[PDB]
DNA sequence: ATCGGATGTATATATCTGACACGTGCCTGGAGACTAGGGAGTAATCCCCTTGGCGGTTAAAACGCGGGGGACAGCGCGTACGTGCGTTTAAGCGGTGCTAGAGCTGTCTACGACCAATTGAGCGGCCTCGGCACCGGGATTCTCGA
DNA sequence: TCGAGAATCCCGGTGCCGAGGCCGCTCAATTGGTCGTAGACAGCTCTAGCACCGCTTAAACGCACGTACGCGCTGTCCCCCGCGTTTTAACCGCCAAGGGGATTACTCCCTAGTCTCCAGGCACGTGTCAGATATATACATCCGAT
């Protein structure tokens, strides 16, 4: 059992992610809203992944199921 | 013996051949010298084009002849 | 000692992270985040590793596009930095809330 | 019996025509798949993959390397604009973004 | 039942006019045509304008028969007086002079209004087919003439002449040896058979010598026209709705053309940024250069937005340069 | 067992457009998914296109109508001007 | 002494008066002449059965309304009240075109 | 006679200025500045051309000349904005 | 025996056999199963009842008895849980929700 | 002789509001809506029938597709009505 | 605008490694020839629907004149955040050890395509009538100058 | 904070045309039989996901400190709204021609299906070289100073 692991996405890593996009100064309140957006997006993808891998009556989320669950939403993912 | 093949660009190419070699060997030698694939080559002399199965001796070609080369598409 | 002006190390980090192509979020926090958020559904999942890496690449390509959009939406207000009322505008114009 | 000569060579193509035919029949896209179709489909797929790979190899040769690595594929897809709208919703793995800084953020 | 007999400046073949005028759109009349002919022939020679300025001006009475009757009856005696003056100590205008651009535009408009009778019937075709019809204006064809300088050893073939004003403008502009225009569907060709006769009569009436031309009827995908395509200099096609099916066959039949030839089309045969490598040798794009013309207005007569025109040229040295530089 | 791919055909068509530059493995997987995705989208559009006219044979015209819908306004001309050159040389043999 | 409202309150009458109703807003017959002029290309004459013209009018009206309802948010974000071209050109770029 | 197909030209002025103002008042703005009335015309011309250039293909494929409402519904379904209320 | 339709054994209101004849000749699989179109008619009937209840509920509150399409528009968008199914649908003769922003009020 | 879903929508309306009828253009809108939902659900069941090397859309693939297309609230009521419908169809 | 210090970035070689070009055995999916049944092509015919034109009435577009509210620029201040530094923590690499579960194979009961016979559920045509748009006339609500 | 006046909801009377219902009537739903096979279930080998442990150190954390910028205020001017007056073409109703959309019948050639034959392409080893890392170094860039 694990709990309170959203603090793994730390402060300078989110700063690096903002650095890749082309921003200059990160204000002191982004470090909560970005964690919120990431939690919503990961919940809304894994709720389509676990159903797909439950339909085959197996218990492993393999990579093809994640590719299909992203192809349903709108951002399709190559490389797999 | 040497013969010449005059193309359109101003370049003259000279090959050394014998009258008994087939035209396929001439096209292979030109392909060796300039890199042009044999299928694209259409050689013309005195208004008559040469056939694949014949030889230079069949057309009464001689020393120091000038031949004309034109380029054609692939198929 | 020598000290740069504030606002120049950032414009070198821009080039250093745009030229590269590595992953950014460290791995073992991300895998624990994915394993913890999947405990809310069917119990005792396993998560074959290539799925975790694929999910990480998707989770990076989401946030990079979101930040590159909210930077435009913050430059529009004649400001330079970003702020919560720019993410909460770009994510509403995009059509997810 | 005649000599067995494959259908890909009869049209001057390179992608396998028979594989495209076996995929259009088994994929339940219609009742009956016509014989004139999968030649055309193999040809369109082969033209699209040649148009991606030419720009990919050009960006690979420009960056002093000889193996095409996926960062070159990202730098060849997004930089042209006629190939962007077909791939407008893909995230290529190990991709990276184009080098791009806005005009305001540069120092005075 | 009376006529409105004019007289020609040089020679004697007076064109006639039946009095109930052919109806046009809500603002165009044949009185405009007759007054415009009189104004252009007054701009032709100034002695007729000197006889025109006194006792009468360009303005009119349109519905009345007697006013236009007086127009013709003064114009005829004016032409007869300068015929008597022309047999004095002066020598006439030289017959071998090609006309200007405005006289040519008015003559082409006059022939196209006089020849075809119900131009709504030209829209009777097969939908989304090669059979479709679309006319090219006078102005872009004049720019086409003034773009490529064609010399005394050329042949102008018009694939898809339509009604055939294109070959008329070409045969009146330059001085080539011969011309050709071929077409399949009979409904424009039956108008073309009268277009020929009316053009010859009117260019005799103005006294302007042209080139030679034969508006032929055929089908250019049969084996008869292959050797005639491959023996010609400049080719005018208009293929905005030909589709890709006959386009590949025209791509094949263009490959046996001579050196220094030219091809124009409303859709480009070879793309503008055509790179060349060891794969696409089978296309005809490897041995031709393309250049976009000037997108000026009034281009076609199916829309109003201008369209480009993509002048080609045949130049077999790009293949020679690429095969020389493969080894470097 | 043996699984299907598009690998060696992509590697064959690379040599005709470049002499001596090979692709790495993770680029081969990317092209192997890209050709599969474009083929899936084209057949999935031509299926519904042959369904709105009550026919049942996806012929060599349905692909030509779906390709001018999927691809944008520049690649469509080259796609059809290569497809016709494929089919015409297929018939006359 | 002639009665005249404050400039800036007839608009907050027209907002409710047009949001309550559901009639068509753009004039019909100039819109039909526009949609026949756009399809005046492709050379072959077309026919435009009238139910398709009205369907196209409903679709081409329900695309400008969402664009203005989003560019109002983009204009309020810059601490202004009116809208301006560099807000429509922001909303169309953030939307993904 | 004169030429066939009496050509419609310069016809973006049908979407006139108070019509675009009414369309704005649907959205919930207050003051429209003096330069929207060109960009809205540009956006509308791009959208109508990008729908008609799919409806004409969908009606070419059946070899008929009438662009029927099913074709507009299908061409809007393929872009992303589906449309009910017309049989599709 | 006596002819009895398949809806009556289902306890449903949408027809069953029409969904079967659509699922076979629409090319969605090769062999269409037996127990599936009953389930499909069930989910379709529950969805249309869930829309029409809110449609009539906002139709009676506006002093009319014919459900005009504006009532359908004001019944889908006013709800929250159905906004993500028709989330990119423009219902014809529709109109927009009554909405003025919080800054524009005088 | 074209089809519609008019008469069954008119039948299911009376089980909620027994004194209100609907107009024609609303009937066409509901007719399109049921058609679109059926198209989406069968089109998702088809693509779910190919990621498992099977070929029969049985009464499980429709349930797994309905738990994906509809959002988080309506899915519970949809599945809890569908399983009741199939367990009533079985015992007959 | 001109100049030095100091730091980072890119440019020029050396080794060493694991991922890539390639050759071989071999299996199964592609090709060749042949036959049977139907979906598509083509021709002829009806008739509904799209265009074209006109004429009257008038809503709505077009145009101009105050003038007030708001876009925009300049200026001053006070917090919040960039940059660097010393202390600190898990990140990560490797290595071992374990086993649940992915994946292939062998049957074969049950389950769904297919077809002839039967008939009622459902669709088009045709009617009746009342819910509803319209109009006009007061009763209530909102805004703006004092 | 109160009066005048424009706008808006409300109430009753009036005509109309689009829903509800009823009736021929036909063709798609339903019953009752076969028969071939996709898939439920058992049983087996073995890939790879998981937990744990130790060592190196790159990176996450707390903090001092200085400064560029977020933000509020004031002032100016400009431009867009409200309203009255004057054009213009939008809209409704009617009338009339004919062309294309749908339909029906009748052929016929393209294409599923079957059997047989064989090489195209895939898994596996095995070599070998493109570049990853490391080191020394010249040029560009930022920052104080003039
Ligand atoms: C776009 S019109 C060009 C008319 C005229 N030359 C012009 O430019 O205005 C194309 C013409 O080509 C003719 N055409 C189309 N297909 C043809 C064919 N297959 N064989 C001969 N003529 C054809 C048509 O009759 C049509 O008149």
């Amino acid at each position: 059992v694990l709990r309170d692991n959203i603090q793994g996405i730390t402060k300078p890593a989110i700063r690096r992610l903002a650095r890749r996009g082309g921003v200059k100064r990160i204000s002191g309140l982004i470090y909560e809203e970005t964690r919120g957006v990431l939690k919503v997006f990961l919940e809304n993808v894994i709720r389509d992944a676990v159903t797909y891998t439950e339909h085959a009556k197996r218990k492993t989320v393999t990579a093809m199921d994640v590719v299909y669950a992203l192809k349903r939403q709108g951002r399709t993912l190559y490389g797999f | 013996m040497q013969i010449f093949v005059k193309t359109l660009t101003g370049k003259t190419i000279t090959l050394e051949v014998e009258p008994s070699d087939t035209i396929e060997n001439v096209k292979a030698k030109i392909q060796d010298k300039e890199g042009i694939p044999p299928d694209q080559q259409r050689l013309i002399f005195a208004g008559k084009q040469l056939e694949d199965g014949r030889t230079l001796s069949d057309y009464n070609i001689q020393k120091e002849s000038t031949l004309h080369l034109v380029l054609r598409l692939r198929g | 000692p020598h000290r740069y002006r504030p606002g120049t190390v950032a414009l070198r980090e821009i080039r250093r992270y745009q030229k590269s192509t590595e992953l950014l979020i460290r791995k073992l926090p991300f895998q624990r985040l994915v394993r913890e958020i999947a405990q809310d559904f069917l119990t005792d999942l396993r998560f074959q590793s290539s799925a975790v890496l694929a999910l990480q690449e998707a989770s990076e390509a989401y946030l990079v596009a979101l930040f590159e959009d909210t930077n435009l939406c913050a430059i529009h207000a004649k400001r330079v930095t970003i702020l919560p009322k720019d993410i909460q505008l770009a994510r509403r114009i995009r059509g997810e809330r | 019996r005649a000599k067995a000569k494959t259908r890909s060579s009869r049209a001057g193509l390179q992608f396998p025509v028979g594989r495209v035919h076996r995929l259009l029949r088994k994929g339940n896209y219609a009742e009956r798949v016509g014989a004139g179709a999968p030649v055309y489909l193999a040809a369109v797929l082969e033209y699209l993959t040649a148009e991606i790979l030419e720009l990919a190899g050009n960006a690979a040769r420009d960056n002093k390397k000889t193996r095409i690595i996926p960062r070159h594929l990202q730098l060849a897809v997004r930089n042209d604009e006629e190939l962007n709208k077909l791939l407008g919703r893909v995230t290529i793995a190990q991709g990276g973004v184009l080098p791009n800084i806005q005009s305001v953020l540069l120092p005075k | 039942k009376l006529e409105l007999r004019l007289k020609s400046p040089v020679g004697a073949e007076p064109a006639v006019y039946p009095w109930p005028l052919p109806v046009y759109d809500k603002h165009h009349d044949a009185a405009h045509e007759i007054i415009e002919t009189i104004r252009w022939v007054c701009e032709e020679i100034p002695d007729l304008k000197l006889a025109m300025e006194n006792y009468v001006l360009i303005d009119y009475d349109t519905k009345s028969f007697e006013s236009m009757q007086r127009l013709c009856d003064k114009y005829n005696r004016a032409i007869d007086s300068i015929h008597q003056l022309w047999k004095g100590t002066t020598q006439p205008m030289k017959l071998n002079t090609r006309p200007s651009t405005g006289l040519l535009r008015h003559i082409l408009q006059q022939v196209y209004n006089h020849s075809v009778t119900d131009p709504e019937k030209l829209n009777n075709y097969e939908p989304f087919s090669p059979e479709v019809y679309g006319e090219t204006s006078f102005d872009l064809v004049a720019q086409m003439i003034d773009e490529i300088k064609m010399t005394d050893d050329d042949l102008f073939v018009d694939l898809g002449s339509g009604v055939g004003q294109v070959v008329l403008q070409v045969a009146a502009a330059t001085n080539c040896k011969h011309h050709y225009g071929v077409e399949k569907a009979d409904i424009p060709a039956k108008y073309a058979e009268t277009m020929d006769r009316e053009f010859r009569k009117w260019m005799k009436w103005y006294g302007k010598k042209h080139a030679e031309y034969t508006l032929e009827r055929g089908d250019f995908l049969s084996e008869e026209w292959r050797e005639r395509i491959a023996n010609t200099s400049v080719i005018f096609v208009n293929n905005f709705a030909f589709g890709p099916e006959v386009d590949h066959q025209l791509k094949e039949r263009f490959a046996n053309m001579k050196e220094g030839g030219r091809i124009v089309s409303s859709k480009p045969f070879a793309p503008l940024n055509f790179r060349i490598n060891s794969r696409n040798l089978s296309d005809i794009g490897t041995i031709m250069r393309v250049v976009e013309l000037s997108p000026l207005k009034g281009s076609v007569s199916w829309t109003g937005k201008p369209v480009s025109y993509y002048l080609h040229t045949i130049d077999r040295t790009i293949l020679e340069n690429y095969f020389s530089s493969l080894k470097n | 067992t043996r699984k299907e791919s598009y690998a060696i055909y992509v590697y064959k068509v690379l040599k005709q457009v470049h002499p001596d530059t090979g692709i790495s493995s993770k680029a081969m997987s990317i092209m192997n998914s890209f050709v599969n995705d474009v083929f899936e989208r084209i057949a999935g559009e031509a299926s519904r296109l042959a369904h709105y006219n009550k026919r049942s044979t996806i012929t060599s015209r349905e692909i030509q109508t779906a390709v001018r819908l999927l691809l944008p306004g520049e690649l469509a001309k080259h796609a059809v001007s290569e497809g016709t050159k494929a089919v015409t040389c297929y018939t006359s043999a």
